Formats: C-alpha cells, structure tokens, sequence
C-alpha cells in the first residue's frame, strides 16, 4: 500500500552557511514585509508573507543586522564577505544586470528564498522571527 | 520650498579654479605628509619578506595611494627582489583602474607576452578561451622552481571597469600562481563586497593601512560635476556675429525685465516687432533662422502668449549682460 | 604624465634561515594532503562514472555533486576505440538555448579532431560521429556553476539532449556542480523533466569539509612541524576556532594562511627564535640577556622563588649579579618538549578508532586541553567514561613557554588579515591626530582638508542640501589665516591677482569644498541623487 | 546616587569645584565651562555629561603617571565614584565610553592630544598601521619591569 499513495518524484535542507551569514539572511528576509516607515520605529537600540518581497539598498542591511545581533561586534570584513557568498548562491540577487553591482550606482536588492526555510534558519541559531512579521 | 542651490554660487572659471586647487594640494600640510612618508618607510623590508610567500597585498586607506605605490613598486621593490635572487631587473606592469578604458583582452593580451611564451599558445588562442588559456599556465606553473619574474600594480582596484565581474574572476586566478606578486589598492567603502570565500581563497588578500590624504590629481581628472549650459553657451557667444549680441541683449532685457524661470519669457509676435523697431528683425524668418542657432546650442527655451525664455538663473543673466554682452 | 594611459609595462640574516628551513618542510605536508583530496575526488568519481549498467538504457547517467566549489576537475579514462571528451559549460556561457548548443559542439569538435589526425556545429554530428570520426562517443557535461543559470534554459536544454537517444553508438553523462542545496533544485526545473532525470542519480558529497577529515588533519601536521620549539596560546586558538568558523567553504586554505602568517610574525621580531636550536648557544650576548628579563613567567617565579625561599641571597646572587649561572638558570628549562602535542596524537588517534568517532575538531580539542577542559570535551559522546582517566593529562603551568609561543596579544593579525574595514576609514576622518603630526603654522590652526567637513558630515540629515552644507563649511574657516595663507607667496603671480581680490575668501572656499566633495564619490561615502539636478544628495555612510 | 538626580545647573563656581580636586590646569578648567555652555543649550541630562568628560582628560593629561602607575586608574574613578556617589563603576565607565564619541568630532581634543604631547604617539602610527614591529603586550615592557625590579630588589635588600 505504502508506494501508492506517495509520489516518490522528489529525490528540505538545513543550509550550510555559517553564522554570521545565517543572521546576514535573517535580516534580508525582514523587507519583504518591513517599510522604512515603520521599521526604526520598533527597532530602537533604546500579510506579505505570501506578496512577492520589495526591494532593497545597500547598508538598509547593516542597519538591521548591527541591531538584531548578540557593541558585540564592529568588523565587518567577514560580514562584507558573505554577501557576495550569498549573491554565489542566488539568494539574495540583483535587480539590474550582474555586473556593476558593486560600486553603490542605483542597485536594488531583494530575497529570493520562501517563508519556510527562512523559519527553520531561525530556529536554528535560536532567533524569534514571527513576533516581528505583524499584520 | 526656498532651498539655496549651487546655481546661486559665486561661481569660477576654468584657469582661476586649477591654479589654486595646485597650491592647497603642494602647500597645504606639506611637512606632516612627508613626515608621514618616512614614518611607514620602515615597513618596506616587512612588505619584501611576505611577498616572497606569494600573497596578494592590498592597500586600503583614505587618501589616494597612487603615489605611494609608485615609489613603492618601482624604486624599492623591483630591484631590490632582483638583487636578492643573485640583466634587466623585474619588469613592472601597472594597470590604471581609473581609467576606464580597460578590457579583459587587451591586458592579458600584454600578460602572456610578459609571461613566457615558451610553447605556441596562440594554438589555443580560439570563443572564450582566457580561462582556458590560463587553466593552461597554471598546471605548468605548479612545477617550475619558485621565483618571481613579474610584479604587477592595479591602481583603484574599485575602478570603473576593473570591478566588472567577469574581470575580477580574471584576476582571481592570476593570483593563485607563485611566480607573479599582486600589489594593489583600493578606495571604494565597500570594497570587500567584491570578493566572496571563492575569491579570496585565489587571492589570500592581506591588507594594511596607508592613509596620507591625498588630493588625488590624477584620479580627479575623469571625474566631473557641473564645473567641467550657463557656462557652456558662455563661449559661443564669443564668436558669432555682431547682431546675434546685439538681439540677445534686446532678447535678455525684457526677460530679465520681470531665478529665470518662464513666465518672465516674452511673445513671439511682440518681440519680432521689438527687433524691427530697432531695425534688427526683417521679419519672422530672418528672425528665426539666426534664433534657430541659439536653438541649436541649446542657449534659449520655448513653452506655452508663445514665450521664448532663457534657461539661466536670475543672477547668471545679468552676470551675462555686464560681462560678455558688454 | 603618462598616467591617464592604461597598462602602460616599465622596466627600471642569521634569523631568516631557520624560518626557511621550517617553512617549505611544512609546506611539503601541506600540499601532499593537498593532492590527497585532489585524488580523492578524481577517484570517487572515476568509478563511479562507470559500472552503472541500468537496465532500461535509454537515459543519461546524472550525477549531483553537493557542497562542491565550482571548480572540481576531472579526469577520464583513455578507454580505446571510444572517445571520450570533457566539455564544460559556464553560465557566462549560457546566455540562451542557441549558443548553449553551438559553443558546446564547438569545444568538442576540436577536441574530436586533436585525437582524429566544413561541418556544421550542431546535433549533424552527434548521429555521424560514427562515420566522421570512427569510434563511439561518450562526453561528459562538466555545469559549472549550476543555479545561477536561468533555469529554463536548462530545462529547455536537456530536452534537446533527451532527442539524441536515438542512435545507440552515444551515451550521455552530467555533472551537475551545484554549490549546495539541493532542495532548490528540484524547485527551479520543470516537473517533466525532473522525472527524467531520476533514473539513475547519485548524490555524491564532495565537501572539503566532511567531518572534519581534513581539517583536523592539517592542524595535527602543523603541530608535528612545530614540535617542542615553540607553544601555542588560548587566546591564539580560540581566534582560529572563532574566524574559521565563519568560512564554511575552504576551511584548508584559510587555515594554511592564517598559520603560516602567524609563523611569519614570529620570526620577524622575536630575538630567541635563533635559540630553538640548542647549537646556537654561542650567539649569546648581554644584550639578549638584558631582553630576557621581562618575560612574564621568569619575573613571577622570582616572585614564587622570594616567598619560598625567604633566604633570597642565592636569588640575588643568580640575578643579574651573576651572569654565566644566569643564563644557566635560563637553559635548565630550554628543552621543554611540553608533551601537550604529544598527548594530542595520543588522544587523536585513539577515538579515531578505538571508540571510531569522527565528528570531531582537534583544534578545541587541543584547547580544551590548554585549559583542562579535556574532561568537558569528551563529554559529548560518553563514550570516554571508560577511558577518561587513562587520557587524562592536567595542562601545567609551564616556564619560559613565553618566548616560544604564537599570541595574538597584540591584535596584529586581527587587524592585517581581518580589517574593521569602514570602521578604520571612520576613524580616521573624525580623529586625523594620530595619523598625521611657513605653511605648517596653519596646519596647527586648521584641519585637513577631506576630515574638516566630516565632523558636519556626521551632523547632517539623511538627504541634505549642498549650499548650506557649504554654508555650514564656511562657519567652521576663520577669515584671517586664508588672506594670510593666500599672500603668502610673493613668487608666483599669477596666484597673487587673486590674492589681492576682495571676494577671494569666499571663491576660494568654493574651490576648496569642490575639491573635496568631488573627492567622496571615488569613495562612494556620498551618492549624487537625481542626476542633472544634483540640489540633494544621500549619505550612505554611517557609523556603524 | 547623586548622578541618577538628573536636570540641575552646575554653575561657573560649582564646576570650578569639580575640576580643582581633581587637579585640571586653567586651560581646560575655562574649557570645561567653554564646553558645558556649549551643551547647556542641546541638553539632555546634565549629570551625566559633565563627568563624562572630565574622565578622559584625566586619562589624557595623567597619562605620563597612569601608563606609568596602573593603580592611580581606579583611584581616579572610585574617588569620583565617593564623590558622585554612584551606585558602583559599572555605570560610570558606561558613560565615559558614551561621550568620547560625542567629543571625537570637536575640535579642542584634538588640539589638547597634540598640545599636550601625550597619547603614545609612535605605537598608533604603528599599530593602526598594522606594523609586525609593534609591541606584543604578552610581556611587559622594560620601563615597567625596571620600575617592577628596582622596587622589589630594593625591598629584597
């Protein structure tokens, strides 16, 4: 009975990326629901979970990323090379063509990875996510 | 929305800007720049003992270096390592990052004629064969006694067309070779965003400070603003004929009768009557045809009364009344 | 003066030996283990490649190399009257299905006639390879780098490979490089096809790193070419531990770096390096006696030799009153082995296989054993608890260690290898003081000139406006010194009509804030929003 | 806990007092009224402000005594922290790291590092500069061991 009532087609990873990459994707996944409205707000160092995600900037990450890690850190040379780490892996990519990405000319950035294995990831360096996604 | 503008600036000429940009950049703090200078000229024997372990050095640092590597490569270095391995000494060549004329051909190109063409590598000259021509003297060079035969420079590594993306990976294998040392700098902020874990394992970057505030004279020249149009129709005027100075000073006197926006502009109809009164304009088309050439260097605008106005602030026309018109 | 021509070529130790016949020794265990991965991977694919005889023979053999780097070369057999031919395809090279096709049957065409001794650059050949060249056919497709290729483009691409199982004398084989995960894959493709692919699959790891095989592996030949010569500090290892982690894809060359400049730090300054041989005893001077004093061990045993021996006239009389039992004190503990790298290859080994455990890193493992924290370490399998006593070791506080060891105490490699990059930059545009110490007289009473608008650089808005920015720079030039700095020179002339002008203030401050916003945008701190209106602009810099 | 009662003045005579104890010359006793009058305008709370930055010119104008004696650096402090009455020193070096920032971006310290010759200098422009010839702080430096070996041989005989 067993085979007949699964597919069997697909022949869920927990990523392979390190830790200060794993809250560098952490951070990215929050604009695609977090306006700059509303987002220094409720950040203070003092629903479109479904939508397609909006667009980024460069440093609109560093913004969210010195806030919601473990002061603690100031060097960022790691930090810098994990992002294009992470552009290798067609995750986070560009809008525009993929070459001039690099000097700040007008480059918008944006996710490219579901809800859920965002939410494994998050669990997985044991940081809360859904709090902070709020219709 | 009162906002003060760069328009509204007392503004400088082209000769009156440069001289005395030169005398702040060779007289401003002349004696702590080279006191600077001899301070890190210490280091130099530090850099020549890890080059040898055939490590990518990068300068980083606020200021330009480029003068800095050009002592440094040329007169230190290069004979130095020539010396120390017992004839020519180790040719140099240096890559302008900001100038942004450079391909990925051309300088590799020059690379295996700097290099040995010690087999006929033109036969695997084929249609992207650079990796794969380079895949081929990288093998060989794996086995070839350990020396250095070249240094090379790459100037603002963060420049216009070094930091595309398939010239980046060019250099990235360059780099992995122990024959060839790799001495470069950059100045952009997020210069680190270039390079990933694949990059920097070809690379094995090493980095070090040198900030000696430069002015950057060379790396200044490609660069523009608005100093390098108000100033652009302020030389056509120069040389023209003698009644188109004459009927742009009828034109700007009752435009600058009422910033020069439109609704200061005047009629067609009314200033065609005004240049025949002072027995200037024959009719609309002697009119036009010598209007058309301010048209054409874009010197004058049109909207809708039909009202020709000129695009200049309210400061730079009277500026262009006292000065070139008379 | 030839500067805006691009690329234009010009043609114009006592201690540092013992560094060279330590360093190539250690790079010879070093790129042996290199080629032992090098021939692991070239085997593992090798038979797997062959031996796979399905029994439906009419699909392509697909193979899935996770975790792999994108650049895994390969060899193949020779494998007589076949040929077999490696072709390779980077997505800079898939720009659409057409040229996908056309470059790939180019490269092994060539390849095709280089082994053979006018034709069209399509499938024609495929079926006539048997007529055109003789021999059979069997490439390999070596994708690169796989996911970052429109992913349609290569649906669409197999289904024209899948038309060429047709003619029985050629067989198909992929090697799908993918960086890693593999869930994301089967997302991106079409359904139908990957019910094509899933005949005969293999999901072969090559990581370089798997459990650790390697990793600790390097470190343990690292300890061996460094034994007993010199020691290696908690607070060095712990660096090792924490920055190697953030790099999960090439651990082995990042731990090659990081060592061997570590090594290159030692020998650079430490004046008892030349002392790891016991045969340079005759290099000895007063002058490394003298430098020999201040190391923190042989000051507090003085300390520790005062309060248990109240009788100091014998420690007096060993100190610098004395100075051949001085440096006779110093060499009863020279050849210190500190059997600590020893007691590691005896624990190494023995959960190897004796409890044959493997998930594992020998780096915190010889830092547990820094502090004493080798009970704490083997914890995590209790599969020790009979065994923890008879791999016990207490780490003593050993004496003279101090001058043979590796410490980032200093921060050194901290900054040159991992650079707090616009940290550093940030810092030395607000401070200036501590990188720089007639014309000079107006350096003391006025700033640089890229740090002097940094401070309001700080203090402005998000977007701000340029003239009153400029406003705002000329509040912070007193009038006085610029007429005494601009009629300074009454050699030049040409200067000095625009020093006399009375409105020369005012110009030249234009000219001077022109040279210096100009000068951060190569530094991209400054962004020209909205070009050809350019009132505003953005400031992406921020501290922090 | 004198310093959590925010929102009072400390005039031209009570921070005169605040700075005579703690030995500060006229130059920066006037600087301190200077720069407080500055930031009696853009206030925020006036406790902590005034000795955030009377700690860090102390640690600049007694560095020829604290780098070396390091004893008289938790003498500064906790003799303010009996002076302020402060909970304990876990809130007052809290402040002293918060305002150095804010004064990095002004123009008399940077003047009053380089008119008081103080810092040091030349480890700085070798340790920013990333120099394998910097001092390695796993020993301590000869100055320190002579000033540690000329008391103890002393107190030994």
């Amino acid at each position: 009975i067993k085979l007949f009532l699964s597919t069997d087609d697909n022949l869920s990873q927990t990523y392979d990326l390190s830790i200060i990459s794993k809250y560098l994707l952490i951070a990215s996944y929050i604009c695609s629901y977090l306006e700059p409205r509303y987002d220094a707000s409720i950040f203070s160092r003092k629903n479109p979970r479904y939508l397609q995600p909006s667009l980024f900037a460069i440093e609109r990450l560093l913004a969210i990323f010195q806030a919601i890690f473990p002061s603690l850190m100031k060097a960022n040379i790691e930090v810098f090379q994990n992002l294009s780490e992470l552009h290798t892996l067609k995750l986070i990519a560009t809008t525009m063509n993929k070459n001039i990405d690099y000097l700040s000319p007008k480059v918008r950035w944006k996710v490219n990875v579901p809800w859920e294995i965002i939410k494994e990831i998050s669990e997985s360096v044991h940081f809360n996510i859904s709090d902070y996604f709020s219709d | 929305k009162s906002r003060h503008t760069m328009s509204m600036a007392p503004d400088v000429t082209r000769e009156e800007f440069s001289l005395v940009s030169n005398f702040f950049n060779e007289n401003f703090q002349k004696r702590p720049r080279q006191k600077l200078f001899e301070i890190q000229k210490k280091m130099f024997p530090q850099y020549w003992f890890e080059l040898t372990q055939g490590f990518s050095l990068l300068f980083y640092g606020v200021g330009s270096k480029r003068n800095f590597l050009e002592e440094f490569a040329i007169d230190y270095l290069s004979p130095k390592i020539a010396y120390s391995q017992l004839v020519n000494s180790i040719p140099c060549l240096i890559l302008n990052g900001y100038n942004p004329s450079c391909n990925y051909r051309d300088v590799f190109k020059e690379i295996t004629d700097l290099l040995v063409p010690a087999e006929l590598t033109r036969s695997e000259t084929k249609g992207n064969h650079v990796i794969l021509q380079i895949q081929k003297m990288i093998d060989f060079y794996k086995n070839q006694p350990l020396d250095i035969k070249l240094i090379l420079v790459v100037h603002n590594l963060d420049g216009p067309s070094i930091r595309k993306n398939t010239f980046q990976t060019m250099l990235s294998f360059l780099s992995v070779i122990r024959q060839i040392a790799i001495v470069a700098s950059t100045d952009h902020i997020y210069a680190p965003l270039l390079w990933d874990n694949m990059k920097a394992q070809n690379y094995n970057f090493v980095f070090h400070d040198i900030s000696n505030f430069e002015p950057s004279t060379v790396e200044s020249t490609f660069q523009d603003v608005m100093k390098m149009g108000a100033e652009g129709a302020k030389y056509v005027l120069q040389s023209l004929t003698v009644n188109s100075k004459k009927m742009y000073k009828l034109l700007i006197e009752t435009q600058m009768q009422n910033r020069g926006t439109q609704r200061t502009g005047v009629e067609l109809k009314l200033f065609n009557h005004l240049c025949a009164a002072d027995f200037i304009a024959s009719n609309e088309i002697a009119l036009r045809s010598m209007l058309r050439e301010f048209i054409e260097h874009k010197m004058a605008n049109i909207t809708k009364m039909e009202i020709i106005w000129v695009p200049y602030t309210y400061a730079e026309l009277e500026k262009l009344l006292k000065t070139v018109l008379n | 003066a030839d500067a805006q021509r691009s690329h234009y070529t010009v043609y114009p130790e006592k201690r540092w030996e013992l560094y060279h016949q330590l360093h190539s020794h250690f790079h010879d265990q070093v790129d042996h283990i290199i080629d032992n991965i090098e021939a692991d991977l070239k085997a593992e694919i090798s038979d797997l490649l062959y031996s796979e005889t399905t029994q439906k023979r009419r699909c392509f053999n697909t193979i899935f190399l996770l975790g792999s780097d994108s650049t895994t070369k390969i060899e193949l057999k020779d494998e007589s009257s076949r040929y077999n031919v490696l072709i390779e395809l980077t997505p800079k090279e898939s720009p659409n299905v057409r040229m996908m096709l056309r470059r790939s049957m180019y490269k092994l065409y060539s390849a095709a006639d280089a082994e053979e001794h006018d034709v069209s650059y399509d499938l024609s050949l495929v079926e006539n390879f048997k007529r055109l060249f003789g021999k059979d056919l069997a490439m390999v497709f070596n994708f690169k780098d796989v996911d970052s290729i429109n992913f349609n483009t290569l649906d669409n691409f197999i289904i024209l490979l899948k038309s060429a199982f047709k003619y029985d004398h050629v067989k198909i084989s992929l090697i799908f490089n993918i960086n890693t995960n593999l869930s994301n894959i089967e997302k991106n493709l079409r359904q139908s096809t990957i019910r094509l692919l899933k005949r005969n699959y293999h999901k072969l790891d090559v990581s370089s790193n798997k459990g650790f095989k390697y990793g600790n592996q390097i470190f343990q030949s690292f300890l061996d070419t460094v034994d007993g010569k010199l020691n290696l500090s908690d607070r060095f290892v712990e660096f090792i531990l924490s920055k190697m982690a953030n790099n999960t894809n090439h651990n082995l060359q990042l731990l090659t770096k990081m060592l061997d400049y570590s090594l290159m730090s030692y020998f650079f300054q430490n004046a008892f390096s030349v002392f790891i041989d016991p045969v340079n005893v005759d290099f000895l001077n007063d002058d490394y006696l003298k430098i020999l004093s201040r190391c923190p061990t042989f000051m507090f045993f003085v300390e520790g030799l005062i309060k248990q021996h109240a009788p100091a006239d014998e420690i007096l009389s060993l100190l610098t009153n004395k100075n051949r039992g001085l440096e006779e004190f110093f060499v009863e503990f020279l050849v210190r082995e500190n059997p600590i790298n020893g007691h590691a290859k005896f624990v190494a080994r023995f959960l190897e296989e004796e409890l044959n455990i493997t998930n594992f890193n020998l780096i915190e493992l010889y830092h547990n054993l820094l502090i004493g924290k080798l009970d704490s370490y083997l914890d995590r399998w209790s599969a020790c608890k009979e065994y923890k006593d008879r791999l016990h070791f207490e780490p003593i506080d050993t004496i003279f260690q101090e001058l043979f060891t590796l410490d980032n105490r200093s921060g050194l490699l901290t900054q040159s290898i991992f650079p707090s990059y616009k940290s550093n930059i940030e810092d030395n545009l607000l401070s200036w003081e501590q990188v720089l110490p007639l014309s000079g007289d107006l350096d003391k009473i006025m700033a640089p000139v890229l740090g002097q608008l940094f401070k309001l650089y700080r203090e402005a808005n998000m977007t701000i406006n340029i003239y009153d920015f400029y406003i705002a720079f000329r509040e912070t030039l007193p009038k006085e010194e610029i007429l005494n700095f601009i009629r300074k020179d009454p050699s030049n002339t040409k200067l000095l009509e625009l020093a006399e002008t009375p409105d020369a203030f005012d110009k030249v401050a234009l000219i001077l804030f022109m040279q210096a916003i100009f000068a951060f945008e190569n530094m991209g701190l400054i962004k020209f929003q909205s070009t050809k209106s350019y009132d505003l602009v953005e400031k992406c810099v921020w501290r922090g | 806990s004198l310093l959590v009662k925010k929102y009072c003045k400390m005039t031209t005579e009570e921070i005169i007092r605040l700075c005579n104890d703690f030995e500060l010359p006229r130059e920066v006793a006037y600087k301190i009224v200077d720069e407080y009058n500055i930031n009696a305008s853009r206030l925020v709370c006036p406790w902590q402000l005034v000795c955030g930055l009377v700690l860090n010119c102390t640690f600049i104008v007694f560095n020829e005594r604290r780098r070396k004696d390091p004893r008289i650096d938790h003498f500064i402090v906790s003799k303010m922290c009996s002076l302020m009455l402060t909970s304990k020193v876990d809130d007052v070096i809290e402040c002293v790291k918060l305002v150095k920032e804010l004064i990095i971006g002004e123009k008399w310290f940077r003047d009053l590092q380089i008119r008081y010759d103080d810092f040091r200098y030349d480890e700085i422009i070798f340790r920013k500069l990333g120099s394998m010839l910097q001092t390695t702080n796993i020993l301590v430096t000869d100055d320190q061991y002579n000033i540690w070996k000329k008391r103890i041989e002393m107190d030994l005989a």
